[PDB]
């Protein structure tokens, strides 16, 4: 009836799955080589028993802080508070979390939040993994990755959402392939496995990494997560049982199309079946790049941030880690500047 | 940028490929606009004249940037990006994990 | 300073009124090189293929905007950043970028234009002459010219089957005197044709195409002009032929049909009969070179002609070899011909042109750097002929600046060389006995 697969995911690079929220600069304190993210409710509760509600209001209502009235540690030190225990959680200081320094004026004015459930713990939603799997399957099938995937019957090209049949059709047997692939979500994997990586862009035309002011909360490298993929039909069962050897083919196409133009010391190596999860990995990892080439570039031709040729490579900075695999000692990256390929992960799928 | 400078070869390439004669102009939202509306917006203050234009593109994968030099106390030349720096690298993070079924 | 900084192609016209392209290369220090491409052919099984638009509304389908776009958007992005003196590396990179044996993707015209422009820009950067850059310090030999004077076949309505007739002033002491002798013979023949009532309007090479009775009549008029100028035929000035027998060869019947051009009274010859006719012509007249005496595929006939006449008469393979290293090597192995005609756009780059010239020299063959029907004001082939010390050139008649430009450049090279310049004449036919 149903075939249940276990997908073990090992992140080889930081993975960020946001929820639209952002820690502003007045929600975390950088001290003791750590980032403390206090709960503002408990913060207010213990500064109403200490009678500093009004100046906190003046600190947060304030619209244009100049350089230093924008940081919570400045408020904590100005009013002489040393009682830093109001719920929350701490992120250990990476080192490589940001250019400049985390002190001073610019530093980190915004931190993109990771997706968290109602209890405050992080998790990877099943719809993110399902979107990655759907991109892998659609990009490795000649009946889906062809010229019929674009809808030129309109003002601008757009994806043919009805190329893969879905939904109920009148007087017809159910023909929904992706209702059968039921990818579940993870379990809360604790707040100790998060870091504060920053987005860098590596241009092949310029040949140097350019940092950008876009800081994220991402899962640390070498994180083991487990997903359950329940399948009901034989077609989707064959597709999911071929998810490995399809991920390899998709990555081979991606490497021969995009990653080959960049220095081999930035591109990571694979231990298991490749996959790209979360934000910041790139547009080609989320598109049928065989068809989307030319259209996606033209979308950005009249903007200031012009997409030149096939674009830049997204290379975040996170500490180098070496895995003692039973073949030797495999370093995660091939460069000494600590450049991970943001959004990368590996997986192994079994049929438990 | 103080550790680096614009390379002479890239400057020459930009010079007689004449990329500065084919500037593109953008408004405050970064949308391409004609020079007339760019001038209009800059005059009325709705566009920042500094960060609102581009010098076309230089063809040929040339390196845009060279290292910048300075003088040491000996009176010798030295690259600005080399020196005492700091000393904090540890060794690595060996995470064992001698069970992962590595695909061939 | 020698880093290639800008590469730019533009569409110009050739000497026939047909489009071609020219490529300008600028390096960082300001060195400049301009390479102009002669008009070639877009067809051929084993020759380099030029790129043409095919739009009949523009220039009758002979526009070169596609090759210009290939240079400006493809080749320039790959060559900019190279060293201008890295000519072999640039040519190899362009050949690999094309990815096809016949260079049909980018176009052979584009590749040759970038090659010539890079070589000229490197010579400008080094402040050396082009021949010194191309061939080194030991460049001294001024080539013996084979000046087209009378043409027939497909270039004339006269009953003459041979395509071209040339004068070779190999007895001259210097190249300057050889050029003067050829100009004087050209004007003497013009006077003779005016006296005889024939047409004196030039064709594409600058040579007359008058209504003679036959090949023999043309050769006697040539000798009459040589003696009218005041030079001894067979000692001072020799005669060369370009039969182009691949045009009137019945491939199926394996017969050389002279009836295609010489009327119905002409004879139909076999390979052995063709060799007999060529030997009779060589015995009657002071003929020193014969080009395309057999079909481009008649390998045994080429062999037999080389065994019969190759000891005393230079035999040039134009369609036989089409500037191809493979065909030239096969001909060397089979003892077919003793000379090769080197057309730079038939192969596509200067590197492989010099490779073919070097292989032909190592085989004992002579290399004849040649023009095309549609030429330009560019005179790089003169610098190629001096640089390789080939000792023979074929750059047309004495009548148009698409032809006169190369002769003027050879005059400039001889003047610059001074006392080192050597004009060998008959000694430049090292493929012949004694
Ligand atoms: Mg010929």
């Amino acid at each position: 009836d149903y075939r249940t697969f276990k997908l073990s995911l090992l992140t080889l690079a930081p993975i960020h799955i946001g929820n639209g929220e952002k820690y502003t600069s007045r929600e975390f304190i950088y001290e003791n080589k750590k980032f403390y993210f206090p709960d503002m409710g408990k913060f207010y509760n213990k500064m109403v028993e200490k009678r500093l509600a009004e100046k906190f209001e003046a600190f947060l209502i304030q619209t244009r802080p100049n350089a230093r009235n924008n940081r919570l540690i400045s408020f904590l030190n100005d009013n002489r508070i040393a009682e830093r225990s109001f719920g929350g959680y701490s992120i250990s200081e990476t080192g490589l979390e940001s250019d400049r320094n985390p002190n001073s004026a610019g530093a980190i004015n915004e931190v993109n939040k990771f997706i968290r459930d109602a209890f405050g713990n992080p998790y990877i939603p099943g719809s993110s993994l399902k979107g990655a799997i759907r991109t892998i399957l659609m990009n490795t099938t000649p009946k889906w990755n062809n010229e019929n995937a674009v809808n030129d019957f309109g003002r601008f090209p757009k994806e043919n959402k009805n190329l893969i049949p879905w939904g109920p059709k009148k007087g017809k047997e159910y023909d929904d392939l992706f209702n059968a692939i039921r990818v579940s979500d993870s379990k809360p994997f604790d707040n100790k496995r998060l870091i504060l990586v920053q987005k860098w862009d590596y241009s092949a035309k310029t040949n140097k990494a350019k940092p950008l002011p876009l800081y994220r909360e991402s899962i640390s490298p070498l994180t083991k997560i487990e997903f359950e993929i329940t399948t009901t039909t034989d077609e989707a069962g064959r597709l999911i049982e071929e998810l490995g050897k399809r991920a390899q083919a998709f990555y081979k196409d991606y490497k021969a199309f995009f990653l080959s133009e960049f220095p081999d010391d930035k591109i990571q190596a694979n231990l298991q079946y490749p996959i790209y999860l979360g934000a910041g990995s790139g547009a080609w990892t989320k598109t049928l790049f065989k068809q989307a080439d030319g259209i996606l570039q033209r979308r950005y031709s009249r903007m200031k941030t012009k997409m030149v040729k096939k674009g830049v490579l997204k290379l975040t900075k996170a500490p180098l880690k070496i895995v003692k695999i039973p073949s030797g000692n495999h370093s995660l990256i091939k460069n000494h500047e600590s450049f991970y390929e943001m959004g990368k992960a590996n997986f192994m799928i079994k049929e438990i | 940028m103080k550790n680096f400078k614009i390379s002479s070869t890239y400057r020459a390439a930009r010079k007689q490929q004449k990329t500065a004669n084919r500037k593109s102009f953008y408004n405050d939202e970064g949308y391409m606009i004609s020079p007339s509306e760019w001038a209009d917006g800059v005059i009325k203050g709705l566009i920042n004249p500094k960060n609102s234009w581009s010098n076309d593109h230089v063809k040929g994968y040339l390196p845009r940037v060279s290292p910048r030099s300075h003088w040491t106390k000996n009176g010798y030349r030295e690259y600005l990006g080399i020196g005492k720096s700091r000393d904090i690298p540890e060794k690595e993070p060996e995470v064992i994990e001698m069970m992962d079924l590595e695909l061939v | 300073m020698s880093i290639i900084t800008d590469v730019y192609a533009r569409e110009v016209l050739d000497s026939r009124g047909n489009p071609t392209l020219e490529v300008e290369v600028y390096t960082e220090s300001g060195a400049f090189g301009r390479g102009m491409v002669p008009s070639g052919a877009s067809t051929g099984e084993h020759e380099a293929v030029e790129l043409r638009d095919g739009d009949k509304a523009r220039y009758g389908g002979l526009g070169t905007q596609k090759a210009v776009d290939n240079v400006n958007n493809v080749i320039a992005e790959h060559i900019i950043g190279f060293d201008v003196r890295d000519q072999q590396g640039i040519d190899r990179a362009m050949i690999a970028l094309d990815g096809t044996p016949n260079k049909g993707k980018l176009g052979a015209n584009a590749i040759l234009g970038v090659s010539i422009a890079v070589a000229r820009a490197a010579a400008d950067y080094l402040e050396v002459p082009l021949y010194s850059y191309l061939g080194g310090f030991n460049t001294k030999v001024l080539p013996t010219p084979m000046m087209n004077i009378i043409n027939g076949g497909s270039h004339s309505d006269a009953p003459i089957a041979f395509q071209e007739f040339m004068i070779v002033p190999a007895g001259a002491p210097t190249f300057k005197e050889a050029l003067r002798w050829g100009a004087e013979i050209f004007h003497a023949l013009k006077k003779i044709l005016k006296e005889r009532g024939l047409e004196t309007a030039v064709g594409d090479e600058g040579g007359f195409a008058p209504r003679f009775n036959g090949t023999e009549d043309g050769v006697e008029t040539i000798i009459k002009a040589i003696e009218a100028a005041g030079y001894v035929p067979g000692k001072d000035v020799f005669i060369g032929l370009d039969c182009a027998s691949s045009e009137f060869y019945d491939a199926e019947h394996k017969v050389y049909g002279y009836t295609k051009f010489e009327g119905e009274g002409a004879a139909v010859r076999t390979a052995a009969e063709q060799i007999d006719y060529l030997e009779e012509l060589v015995n009657k007249y002071p003929i020193i070179t014969i080009e395309d005496g057999m079909d481009e595929n008649d390998w045994d006939g080429w062999k037999a002609l080389t065994e019969r006449l190759g000891g005393k008469v230079q035999l040039v393979g134009d369609d036989f070899f089409v500037t191809n290293t493979a065909y030239l090597e096969k001909g060397i192995a089979e003892h077919a011909a003793n000379s090769i005609l080197i057309k730079v756009n038939q192969i596509g780059t200067l590197t492989e042109t010099f490779d073919a010239i070097e292989m032909a020299k190592e085989a004992g063959y002579t290399a004849v750097v040649s023009h095309r029907s549609g030429e330009t004001e560019d005179s790089t082939i003169a610098d190629i002929a001096v640089a390789t010390n080939a000792g023979q050139i074929k750059t047309g008649s004495l009548s148009r600046t698409d032809r006169i430009a190369k002769y003027n450049q050879l005059l400039r090279i001889e003047d610059q060389l001074g006392e080192v310049a050597e004009y060998r004449g008959l000694k430049s036919f090292y493929n012949l006995k004694k």
